[PDB]
């Protein structure tokens, strides 16, 4: 400050200007990175590759910035993204957004607990009405459009178009299989990004999907005992002397035959502990192959930590380098342990089907991956929507046919709860309009224009904004029946959280 | 830890992919610059496409990368496209950027694009000519035109013809690849521009003249083909070894050995099976005896891509080690002949098992005129094969573009607002192609393609610009010949890419 | 490896006979002391090599500065095989260890 | 390397022959007004010539006529 | 180091070895000219001419200049002996230059063979030093005062001494380090160590064989190498012997006393020996 | 990524296209001036045509970096009009640049240039002689083999080289087919005798392996013993240790030596020569033995040499002395050691009338620095006698066909007209600068004289004159004997019009950044 000391940068000003500015900041894409979105983002993540997406998250926490303003928000975005899978693209812009209202406020020189109290009790008067918002609940798991009615909505508030036959696959890769009953799995049904096929070739098998080629033969057993290991081969032979092969004429002997009969011991110590399929992080080697050929144990020649991990945590296997002979802990569990070509890949598939404990293994096959892992974004995030853990899941207008109702609902009731609190109450009511403009963004019109109309729709909880132009001239697209609802749950965090660090971000002047 | 975002990001986007657009520009005509691309190589790197230098590219905007994959894309996939997708996104992109300030921003950017590239592939696939066997032709006599076409382009004698229908035939036996590879020109420097085979087998411009290769059949026809990676020298056992002398039978000892191991090794992969040794790399003077002292003919310092070519249509294995012995890491032709031809001394590997390499020998020996004709064939390669590949054919200078954008700017009227604005930018999109051409075929960009558009507002069956005759007409009765899927291929990146990076103002990166 | 310890080896070899010298050095400049003051009372031999011969003063005398080139030759010649050797084994260790490690 | 036109050689190959052409007419016949030789990365060393086969040694030249011509001297 | 005044310190330093003296008078004689020079230069007058006018009138001068002077008798050595006293009187230095000039006058009257006297080379003169006795004690002798002197038994003051020098190796050869053994074991180099010891004795004892008085020997590291044990019996061959002196004062000693430069057994007979009535170190004073 | 105008790189090019056309222009033929190159090294050293300075000058921009590319070709095949590309390229390049600032196109006019050559080459195809004949050629090589040996190294004409360099080709000449290489005759660069003292070899000279003289020098037959192995007990030409038992054992060691002389001299002999070249080097103890027990043989011998002659003899080397043959053995229609320089052993010369493919004119020289200018002369007379053999056609040019060519072009651009016919009326000027630019490195004002023989191309079309390339008053090409193989200016029409059109390649004048980086 004025003294040498105070450690700080936020505060006052820079409080009321450049925190909730940076605030400001990161909430303007989001923005275009919810409800159905046409924009897009680059994004180099210290790859330098570039990767395109509609989703805040993914990039935010690459963004570095002074200020834990935005450190902070991200973490009930997270925590949003933690509990729901989508419309966390949404649960910055509104915060940031209703948190103007505040230093328009503070040029209006309203009170920190003044701004604050206001949306608090609008958001439970919110968190009251909003449940009575819920225009309808999900249902049937087992049915396929069911869940990917829904589905669309989170993918569309990623991607407006592939949404169709995504939803539908996404079902098809059975969320059902688990009840989602106090109960889903995402590594059980991990998406597995197969390149090459087509995008919309990306397939469902139940059971784990590893494009690593399949090596061996097919498993021992299908209910194989799989022992997992990091590095099972960090060789047999040793790099050692001269040439980094060898030094001495004599040393090329003992080198090429002792990485046979270890690999040998080592793969029949595979048969000996008993696994079915061999899993090497480490190297391939032919020989070994051939003990695993000869041992029948199914092998893999290379591992991602993703394989060995999702190994390690469904098999119930245990990655661990054997120079060793092998020790089954890792044990077996999928009862179906296969070699498999999907997309014609070599694809390692274990596969075992229980009510909770059932890999159903989401596969894509797909044409480009910088495509197919923002294609897995959506159908991840959208599985995450899914991943309510209510079957019925009290939905609510998706894509925001909601904000309208509660536009209307609150500030008009706003003014009902007098004292100057009501104009916080007030200005609750207003950054409902965020995603009706931010499609209106990407659909290119005015909020005003939507809000106009979108009040003129009055008590809809259907007509809305999305894309296209019936975004745009009447901003009238139903979300409630586009087929698009969303859950209050996902709905309900996003009012409540972005309540919260909104409300605390303000609170800190140092 | 970066990022970007809003107009004054987008167009800066924009900004770089209207730069790099020029040098595909002309780049097919061969009239205009070139640019000799020394790296920290050190070393000249001259192009006829950009897709050469895009390699050799390394961009300050990512965005400029992200064409140059979809550029790189239909190029590498077609084997040329890159001057088609790279200036169809810097079009729409140069076209928006005025727009860009009133906006197209809204992502209704797109909707435009789709539809755009929608219309004209059914408008192309109507306007793609199919072709087939004895349909309207002989498939070599389609081919032949096809041939004749690019043979045609930049002038050459009648032997246009000439090499048309013959390059028709390798291509009618090895016909897979749209590529030329398993048929690829053998240039000759010697002989004459009448002189020119295509061979159906693999056929080696080069191997050296050794000592004792005069002693080395230049004739098998069996030949057991030994495809040698590595040198079998003098230096294999070196022959300079001291000895100590109380007589002088130890001098005669260490010398009369140490030159039999360079024997040795040699005869085993000989005695096993090879009259026919390929080393891509030197051989000994001492050990081309012991090559030609068993008269086995052996061939050091030969083409890699003749020796790979060998593995392909001789069904040889390339071999790394004589110490290997093997009669199937060789490889059966059944003619190994070597004539000669003008100064290279010269294999005729034929009657290989399969034989799934063919090349065209060109001769005449004259630099200036084969390279032309080399470049010319390549394309005549490139339309027969692909011709084939997709029979369904389109004439090229232009000939749907002046169409397709009144076709397409018919449909404009009906929008007006941001997207018939593209309508008629996606209109106009077209006439760039031409456009450089009328630089190169000494026309007037402003003048001629309007009267494509009236060609194609009077005629509109193909009538467009002839590079190649310097006239305008149909292309398609000027020959101008081309699939019209590369061009429906030509559409899908158009307003891919375009569609593509446009949506992106919003960039983040991080560095960190 | 073999290479390292051979050259070591002659070193401490010549190293130590060179050091017994010393004393004999001592013993070599006590033997010019104790010749010298022998004017032939007790029958003085050389000792020098295996043959005890039948010796003269003289002959006594001129071999103790003939025996001090012992301590002279076997000390000076060594410092040269000190590090005649030293060096060779000092530069071979690196060599042939990283090999054999790498 | 530095292609040299006879722009750029005449006057090159002037200055040093030419100047250089004064050092040994400078110290010349009976009255030859001596030198001192500039001995050059070597101390001073100050030596004091007749003869100018001592001054194309002492100082290095590269005036390609002065190069050339310590040969023609 | 600039190049005029490079030549400026040879200005006196000529003069310093010219007359040994007046070497303040050839620098200041310098500017005087070198005025002058400028001046005709300034003049335009052409540095030959301006040098060609010079050496010409110096001649002329000279003798003008010795159209002053007064000779005195060279030959005399009194008269030369009030002279350069008188000299040394139209100097400073006085206190033991009046001592000292008889002991010079007379040094240069040994060294005054002429009635001319010609140059008096300090040549032939050996200034030498003794750390004791005094300026009293500062004394002319008429055989080379040699530094030190080296014995072993060798004898302590030989009369008629013939003087030996040593420019050969006493050192038996070295094929390894200083000794004629090779350094592998102990036992195959106390054979060539016994070769070693004879050929120092023998090189020593044919030294004697053709014999000397004294031997001059220069440094070891004026040498090669000397081998002791040669020595430790050379001088207990009885001789007279200085070791470690000057191959420089050494060409004084050969020249002054006549002991020519030796490098071999043959080069001693008489010969290249200066022959020493007597040899004696002086501890004294 | 740095992208400039190709206007700005033409300007980087025509700033290129300059000083290497420029160094030509006073270094024009003898009245041209000598090229200086001083080194890395700093090493002064006088140069000639192109190629040579072309490569010795470090080419920077593109175009001196093409420059040499192209450079090359003419003196390969031709061995002269190498300093006129560079010349012609600026010349009608610096032109097509004040085109291109007319606002030209550089495509269109180029072809025109394209176009223009052929009517010139054509044009050329009207001029001279299309004939020369084995001895007719020799006086017009004569007129070359004057200029050529009039030029470089001396420009007295020794008709030594002269006779003997068309000799080493017209004996290969014939040989492959009315061609011939310059592997296939050589310049033999070896001193000890003057630029006088030359030689036409068959095949290989090499100086014979003698450890000593009365040890008798024997050479004869026709044939030389090819042998990587001895012909006299081995050694790889380095150290060897000969030691033996007792004081008599040296004396039983020569009788091994004395024997396995003949032992192998017995062997090698029969399957042809006595004449064993040996690559292996022995001491001079054997050597000599065997120089003294018979028939000596060649030791310390490069191993390309005992190939050498070997290829040369069309047969092999023998490998291994427990092997031989005849075929591995020489085939030479003369072996003969002949006393090789005046300083030195004699010569061991192997002249190969059983099979050469090479015949190989040798050049003693009384410095290295003559011995190789003359070197450097022979192989451009050397190689216009290989345009001949395969076409003996002939042109006179240089003043007379320039401006020849360049005036049908220049009627060809009005009757052709557009883009050709500034192409056209620029394409003849720049041929019409040679000239000219002769009367530029000459003593003559390069215009007048370009008037002058314009003068006379108005008189009379093809002339047996032209300007004067000697400078003598008189101006003539038959009596000048100035010309060129019609294969050669063609060739040499070819190679700037190929590389102007080169600058005009595609399109892409961008770099990633790199271009020159």
């Amino acid at each position: 400050m004025l003294k040498e000391g105070a450690k700080h940068f936020s505060g006052l000003e820079e409080a009321v200007y450049r925190n909730i500015q940076a605030c400001k900041e990161l909430a303007q894409t989001t923005r275009t990175a919810y409800g159905p979105n046409g924009m897009n983002k680059m994004v180099i993540n210290h790859l330098e590759k570039l990767f395109v997406t509609n989703d805040a998250a993914t990039i935010l926490r690459e963004l570095e910035v002074q200020h834990p303003a935005a450190k902070m928000i991200v973490m009930a975005s997270h925590m949003q993204e933690q509990e729901v899978g989508d419309g966390t693209n949404f649960v910055l812009v509104f915060a940031g957004a209703l948190l103007e209202l505040a230093e328009e406020l503070l040029r209006i020189g309203l009170s920190v607990s003044e701004v604050i109290e206001g949306y608090e009790i609008a958001c439970r008067k919110a968190h009251e009405i909003l449940p009575n918002l819920v225009c309808c609940s999900a249902k049937n798991l087992r049915d396929i459009d069911e869940v990917s009615s829904l589905l669309r909505t989170s993918i569309m508030s990623k991607q407006y178009g592939n949404e169709v036959f995504l939803a539908k696959l996404i079902a098809q890769a059975c969320v059902s299989i688990f009840p989602d009953s106090g109960h889903f799995n995402v590594d059980n049904i991990r998406v597995c990004k197969i390149l090459g096929s087509g995008i919309s070739s990306s397939s469902v098998l139940h059971g784990m999907v590893f494009k690593k080629e399949t090596e061996g033969d097919v498993t021992s057993v299908k209910d194989a005992k799989i022992a997992v290991y990091s590095c099972p081969f960090d060789g047999m032979i040793t790099e050692t002397k001269g040439t980094v092969l060898i030094k001495t004429a004599e040393e090329l002997m003992n080198f090429s035959k002792g990485e046979e009969n270890l690999m040998d011991a080592q793969v029949k110590a595979i048969a000996d502990t008993g696994a079915n399929v061999v899993v090497t992080g480490g190297k391939v080697a032919d020989m070994a192959l051939h003990y695993a050929n000869k041992y029948n144990i199914m092998l893999v020649r290379l591992n991602s930590k993703w394989d060995l991990r999702r190994l390690c945590k469904t098999v119930g296997a245990t990655a661990l380098p054997r120079l060793t002979p092998p020790v089954l802990e890792e044990m077996g569990h999928c009862d179906s342990v296969y070699l498999s070509e999907v997309g014609d890949t070599q694809v390692v598939v274990f596969k075992h089907e229980k009510e909770d404990g059932a890999i159903s293994t989401i596969v894509l096959r797909g044409s480009t991956d910088n495509l197919m892992d923002d294609i897995e974004r959506a159908v991840d995030d959208g599985v995450n929507t899914f991943k309510v853990l209510t079957r019925d899941k009290r939905l609510v207008p998706g894509g925001g046919a909601t904000e309208i109702e509660l536009a209307k609902q609150i500030t008009s009731y706003g003014e009902t709860c007098p004292g100057l609190e009501q104009y916080a109450i007030k200005k609750f009511a207003e950054a409902f309009e965020a995603i009706p403009r931010a499609l209106a963004e990407n659909s290119g019109v005015k909020a005003n224009e939507v809000i106009s109309k979108l009040y003129a729709v009055h008590q809809e909880g259907n007509k809305n904004v999305g894309l296209d132009i019936e975004a745009e001239v009447p901003a009238v697209k139903d979300m409630l029946e586009a087929g698009i609802l969303d859950t209050y749950l996902g709905k309900y965090w996003a009012i409540k959280l972005a309540t919260n660090a909104a409300v605390t971000v303000l609170r800190v002047d140092q | 830890t970066d990022s970007s975002q809003g107009i004054p990001q987008l167009v800066s986007n924009i900004s770089a992919c209207q730069v790099i657009a020029e040098a595909v520009r002309t780049t097919l005509g061969p009239r205009g610059m070139d640019k000799l691309i020394v790296d920290g190589r050190g070393k000249a790197t001259i192009s006829n496409d950009g897709a050469t230098i895009l390699k050799l590219l390394d961009v300050v905007h990512p965005a400029a990368k992200t064409l140059v994959d979809i550029a790189k894309s239909q190029d590498a996939e077609v084997g040329d496209g890159t001057t088609s997708v790279t200036l169809l996104a810097a079009e729409f992109l140069k076209q928006v950027k005025p727009y860009v300030e009133e906006g197209l921003h809204p992502q209704i950017i797109i909707r435009a694009f789709r539809t755009a590239t929608q219309l004209a592939v059914n408008k192309i696939k109507e306007i793609a000519v199919t072709v087939k066997k004895a349909d309207k032709v002989e498939q070599r006599k389609l081919l032949e035109k096809c041939a004749m076409t690019a043979l045609s382009s930049k002038l050459i004698s009648q032997q246009k013809a000439f090499f048309a229908k013959m390059v028709v035939d390798a291509v009618m036996m090895l016909d897979d690849l749209l590529q030329l590879k398993m048929i690829g020109i053998k240039k000759v420097q010697g002989g004459a521009l009448e002189d020119s085979q295509l061979v159906a087998g693999v056929a080696f411009k080069k191997t050296f003249s050794y000592a004792g290769f005069e002693m080395q059949p230049k004739k098998y026809h069996n030949p057991k083909i030994a495809l040698l990676n590595v040198e079998l020298e003098l230096k294999a056992e070196k022959d300079n070894a001291e000895i100590r002398v109380h007589t002088v039978e130890d001098y005669q000892a260490i010398v009369d050995a140490e030159w039999n191991i360079l024997y040795d090794k040699l005869e085993k992969i000989h005695h096993s099976g090879a009259k026919v040794v390929l080393s891509k790399l030197p051989i000994g003077d001492v050990a081309t005896q012991y090559f030609a002292d068993r008269d086995m003919f052996c061939a050091g310092r030969v083409p890699e891509e003749d020796l790979k070519r060998t593995m392909m249509a001789c069904g040889g294995s390339i071999q790394t080690s004589v110490n290997a012995l093997s009669a199937d890491v060789l490889g059966r032709c059944q003619v190994f002949e070597e004539t000669q031809i003008g100064g290279e001394r010269y294999n005729f590997f034929t009657g290989c098992p399969k034989a799934k390499t063919c090349t065209f020998i060109l001769r005449g020996g004259a630099e200036q005129f084969m390279e032309e004709t080399e470049r010319s064939l390549h394309d005549a390669i490139m339309i027969v094969r692909r011709a084939i590949k997709n029979d369904s054919v389109v004439a090229g200078g232009g000939a749907i573009e002046m169409e397709l954008s009144k076709y397409l700017r018919d449909y404009s009227r009906t929008i007006p607002g941001k997207q018939q604005l593209l309508i008629g930018a996606y209109a106009k999109a077209l006439e760039i192609i031409p456009r450089q051409l009328c630089d190169n075929a000494g026309f007037d960009a402003t003048n001629i393609l309007n009267k494509l558009r009236a060609r194609h507002a009077q005629g509109g069956t193909w009538y467009g610009v002839d590079i190649n005759n310097e006239d305008i007409a149909d292309n398609f009765e000027a020959f101008v010949w081309e699939p019209a899927m590369v061009r429906i291929n030509a559409l899908t990146a158009a307003s891919e890419a375009a569609c593509l990076i446009v949506s992106v103002d919003e960039t983040i990166k991080n560095p960190r | 490896v073999e290479k390292y310890q051979q050259l070591q080896k002659d070193l401490s070899k010549s190293m130590s006979g060179r050091q017994k010298l010393e004393a004999q050095l001592t013993e070599n400049n006590i033997v010019k002391e104790e010749l010298a003051l022998l004017d032939g009372s007790n029958v003085v031999f050389k000792l020098l090599g295996p043959v005890l011969v039948k010796q003269e003063l003289g002959e006594a005398r001129a071999t103790v500065g003939k025996r001090l080139d012992y301590i002279t030759a076997e000390i000076k010649r060594y410092e040269s095989q000190l590090r005649d050797l030293e060096r060779q084994s000092e530069q071979q260790r690196e060599t042939l260890a990283q090999l054999q490690q790498e | 390397a530095d292609e040299e036109r006879a722009e750029t050689a005449r006057l090159t190959s002037f200055i040093g022959a030419i100047a250089i052409g004064d050092l040994v007419k400078s110290t010349l016949g009976p009255k030859g007004m001596d030198k001192i030789l500039l001995s050059s990365g070597r101390d001073a060393s100050l030596m004091v010539t007749n003869d100018g086969a001592t001054i194309l040694k002492n100082i290095g030249v590269d005036n390609p006529a002065a190069k050339v011509l310590v040969d023609m001297s | 180091l600039h190049p005029a005044a490079r030549m400026l310190v040879e200005l006196s330093k000529a003069q310093d070895i010219e007359a040994g003296d007046g070497t303040t008078s050839v620098v200041i004689i310098a500017g005087s000219l070198l005025d002058s020079c400028t001046k005709l230069l300034q003049k335009g007058i052409h540095p030959t001419i301006i040098s060609e006018s010079f050496q010409k009138a110096l001649e002329k001068g000279i003798e003008i200049l010795t159209d002053m002077s007064r000779p005195v008798e060279l030959s005399d050595r009194e008269t030369l002996l009030n002279s350069a006293t008188t000299s040394l009187n139209s100097k400073v230095v006085s206190q033991y230059s009046s001592l000292l000039s008889p002991m010079s006058v007379n040094a240069v009257m040994k060294v005054i063979d002429p009635a001319t006297a010609t140059s008096v080379d300090l040549r032939d003169i050996k200034i030498v030093k003794k750390l004791g006795g005094t300026i009293d004690d500062c004394e002319l002798v008429e055989g080379l005062v040699l530094t030190q002197k080296v014995s072993n038994s060798g004898i302590t003051r030989v009369e008629k001494a013939k003087i030996g020098l040593i420019q050969f190796c006493l050192s038996a050869p070295k094929t390894d380090m200083d000794n004629q053994i090779v350094v592998s074991d102990y036992a195959q180099m106390d054979r060539v160590l016994r070769e070693e010891r004879a050929y120092i004795l023998n090189l020593v004892k044919q030294i004697k064989k053709t014999g000397c008085n004294v031997l001059l020997i220069q440094k070891s590291i004026l040498r090669d190498a000397l081998s002791d044990l040669a020595l430790h019996f050379l001088n207990k061959m009885k001789i007279m012997v200085i070791k470690d002196i000057e191959r420089e004062d050494i060409e004084f000693i050969c020249k002054t006393i006549g002991t020519k430069p030796v490098a071999h057994i043959d080069q001693f007979t008489a010969d290249m020996l200066g022959s020493a009535e007597l040899a004696e170190e002086v501890n004294l004073n | 990524k740095s992208r400039l105008m190709g206007l700005e790189a033409l300007k980087s090019h025509i700033m290129a296209a300059k000083a290497v056309a420029n160094t030509m222009r006073t270094s024009l033929g003898p009245n041209g001036l000598d090229k200086m190159m001083v080194d890395k090294d700093g090493d002064v050293t006088v140069t000639n045509d192109g190629a040579t300075i072309l490569s010795m000058m470090d080419v920077d921009h593109q175009i001196a970096k093409l420059m040499v590319e192209l450079s090359k070709s003419q003196d390969d095949e031709i061995g002269d009009g190498t300093t006129g590309v560079v010349v012609l390229a600026g010349a009608l390049l610096e032109e097509a640049e004040q085109l291109l600032d007319r606002g030209i196109h550089p495509i269109r006019i180029a072809d025109g240039y394209e176009q223009a050559a052929r009517v010139a080459i054509e044009h050329l195809d009207k001029i001279s002689d299309s004939v020369l004949v084995d001895i007719k050629d020799t006086e017009p090589l004569i007129q070359t083999a004057k200029t050529t040996l009039g030029s470089k190294v001396v420009n007295s004409c020794h008709r030594q080289m002269a006779e003997i360099a068309v000799n080493a080709v017209l004996t290969v000449a014939d040989m492959e087919r009315r061609d011939v290489d310059f592997e296939l005759i050589k310049v033999e660069g070896k001193v000890g005798g003057r630029l006088e003292d030359t030689k036409l070899i068959k095949g290989v000279i090499v100086d014979k392996d003698f450890s000593h003289p009365q040890m008798p020098k024997k050479v004869e037959d026709a044939k030389i013993a090819i042998l990587t192995c001895p012909f006299e007990p081995p050694k790889p030409k380095t150290k060897h240790k000969l030691d033996v038992t007792s004081v008599e054992d040296y004396k039983a060691l020569q009788k091994y030596e004395k024997e396995k002389f003949e032992e192998m001299i017995q062997q090698i002999k029969e399957t042809g020569a006595n004449l064993a070249i040996c690559q292996w080097g022995f001491d001079d103890e054997a050597n000599h033995l065997l120089l003294q027990n018979n028939l000596p043989a060649v030791r310390w011998v490069g191993g390309p040499e005992i190939e050498l002659i070997a290829i040369a003899t069309g047969g092999r080397i023998v490998p291994r002395f427990s092997e031989l043959t005849a075929e591995k053995l020489g085939f030479a229609g003369l072996v003969q050691e002949i006393s090789f320089g005046t300083t030195k052993d004699k010569m061991l010369v192997i002249e190969q009338c059983k099979n050469s493919r090479a015949v190989t004119i040798f050049i003693r020289g009384g410095n290295k620095m003559i011995i190789e200018e003359a070197k450097r002369s022979l192989h451009d007379a050397l190689c216009v006698i290989r345009n001949l053999i395969r076409d003996n056609r002939v042109v006179y040019g240089g003043g007379a066909a320039e401006i020849s060519c360049a005036l049908a072009v220049s009627q060809e651009a009005d009757k052709c007209p557009t883009l050709e016919q500034y192409a056209m009326r620029a394409f003849a000027d720049a041929l019409e600068v040679i000239p000219m630019a002769l009367s530029e490195n000459s003593g003559m004002n390069p215009i007048q004289t370009m008037t002058e023989v314009r003068a006379r191309q108005v008189k009379e079309m093809n002339p047996a004159l032209g300007i004067d390339c000697l400078h003598k008053g008189t101006n003539d090409m038959k009596q000048q004997h100035v010309i060129e193989t019609l294969i050669g200016k063609k060739q040499q029409i070819s190679l700037a019009t190929q590389m102007v059109r080169m600058i005009l390649k595609i399109d892409d004048i961008r770099k990633p950044g790199e271009s020159e980086e």
